[PDB]
């Protein structure tokens, strides 16, 4: 309800969601 | 020419609400397709509960990017930092704020130039962008 929560909440949906589209793969 | 990506993008989702605004491009545009079709199916949108207003857009932009940020950079990560800007230009457009849209253009540009630069460059560049997400 706060600003800061809503915020938060959207940073960490975004992060979330962001990190399943992560397609690099690591060095060899 | 991050800038240029942020302009071309945002007048993208803009055009999709039925709005106007008047490789590297393309595989941003479809990423940002699939990032917002993902994100629909996990959460709502949370963007009308910022309350976006002219004197607090970017302090909200500021907030939510620094802690979308904080734990570590990726290339998805850095499609939903394109897609947020891009919610908070419709619903800009939406309440008839649409000056708004080009300052949020202006703080994405800004943001990634000053700060998703140099991871950007570390791993490759948007051409290795295109290389991962390209055609799709």
């Amino acid at each position: 309800e706060s600003q800061e929560d809503i915020i938060r909440n959207i940073a960490r949906h975004l992060a979330q969601v962001g990190d399943s589209m992560d397609r690099s793969i690591p060095p060899g | 020419s991050n800038r240029e990506l942020v302009v071309d993008f945002l007048s993208y989702k803009l055009s999709q609400k039925g709005y106007s605004w008047s490789a590297v491009k393309q595989a941003l545009r479809e990423a940002g397709d699939e990032f917002e079709l993902r994100y629909r199916r996990a959460f709502s949108d949370l963007t009308s509960q910022l309350h976006i207003t002219p004197g607090t857009a970017y302090q909200s932009f500021e907030q939510v990017v620094n802690e979308l940020f904080r734990d570590g950079v990726n290339w998805g990560r850095i499609v939903a930092f394109f897609s947020f800007g891009g919610a908070l230009c419709v619903e800009s457009v939406d309440k008839e704020m649409q000056v708004l849209v080009s300052r949020i253009a202006a703080w994405m540009a800004t943001y990634l130039n000053d700060h998703l630069e140099p991871w950007i460059q570390e791993n490759g560049g948007w051409d290795t962008f295109v290389e991962l997400y390209g055609n799709n």
